[PDB]
């Protein structure tokens, strides 16, 4: 996360991370449930293999708390392309159930209307992961979140260079250099209503990090909720 | 007269969904909706969308 402040002890409990076989944190993730992560479709391609590591807050130390484990199941959008970037959603499922302590906890999900509304409807959202600070830099060793701004779909589709399609969402600043950045795919862009904490997007691509002018874009949670129904059971 | 989700979420604790005047409330699945048909009560040690801090 590019200028942002540092997720604390129980702050960011949805928090996955997607590390590879050399254990490297390649992408991030929100907890669904006890098996389900949530993820960015694109993240599927920067490893052959990789595995779900959850309750981790700095890479470095192991402070316990931290617990790995293994992808049964990979449902990927079918109607993802790099030529495009939408449809970038995915949804994993783990072999074994995670177990939920401090730091380790599912997010909420909403439904379509009241997500559209109430919570699109708020002014911000919070974002996090284990990604680059800075652009041209060292990925983050610590978990790092930051609050970005929700902003309309036309000035969105005006400041970026390619097309913005309805299954994604502008979020982030416009001269104030603080947004998400490279390795935080995947992450999670969650909205608090009242005291909860409710998905609504995730980290998807953007052009530069904090980059003048440009904001963060993310896949629309909102428009992809069936069918993360349909995976959860299943399909 | 009654209606509008839009008042104040209609004092839902989360989902608001009003329906012929009313407003009729729901909760995200691990809450259970309270008496009172507005609040939220969490049914499980560790709710989904709530901060596992020092509470
Ligand atoms: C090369 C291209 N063809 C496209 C077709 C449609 C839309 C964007 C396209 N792009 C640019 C593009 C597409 C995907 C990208 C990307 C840049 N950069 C990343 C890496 N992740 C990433 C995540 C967040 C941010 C940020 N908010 N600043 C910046 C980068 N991904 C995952
Ligand atoms: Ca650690």
């Amino acid at each position: 996360i590019v200028g942002g402040q540092e997720c604390k002890d129980g702050e960011c409990p949805w928090q996955a991370l997607l590390i590879n076989e050399e254990n490297e944190g390649f992408c991030g993730g929100t907890i669904l449930s006890e098996f389900y992560i949530l993820t960015a479709a694109h993240c599927l391609y920067q490893a052959k293999r990789f595995k779900v590591r959850v309750g981790d807050r700095n890479t470095e130390q192991e402070e316990g708390g931290e617990a790995v484990h293994e992808v049964e199941v990979v449902i990927k959008h079918n109607r993802f392309t790099k030529e495009t970037y939408d449809f970038d959603i995915a949804v994993l499922r783990l072999k074994t159930p995670i177990t939920f302590r401090m730091n380790v906890a599912p997010a909420c999900l909403p439904e379509r209307d009241w997500a559209e509304s109430t919570l699109m409807t708020q002014k911000t959202g919070i974002v996090s992961g284990f990604g680059r600070t800075h652009e041209k830099g060292r990925q983050s060793t610590r978990l790092k979140m930051l609050e970005v701004p929700y902003v309309d779909r036309n000035s969105c589709k005006l400041s970026s260079s390619f097309i913005i399609t309805q299954n994604m969402f502008c979020a982030g600043y416009d001269t104030k250099q603080e947004d998400a950045c490279q390795g935080d795919s995947g992450g999670p862009h969650v909205t608090r209503f009242k005291d909860t904490y409710f998905v609504t997007g995730i980290v998807s691509w953007g052009e530069g990090c904090a980059r003048k002018g440009k904001y963060g874009i993310y896949t629309k949670v909102t428009a992809f909720l069936k069918w993360i129904d349909r995976s959860m059971k299943t399909r | 007269t009654r209606k509008l989700c839009s008042l104040d979420n209609g004092d839902c604790d989360q989902f608001c969904h009003e329906e012929q005047n009313s407003v009729v409330c729901s909760c995200a699945r691990g809450y259970t909706l309270a008496d009172n048909g507005k609040a939220c009560i969490p049914t499980g040690p560790y709710p989904c969308g709530k901060q596992t801090l020092e509470r």
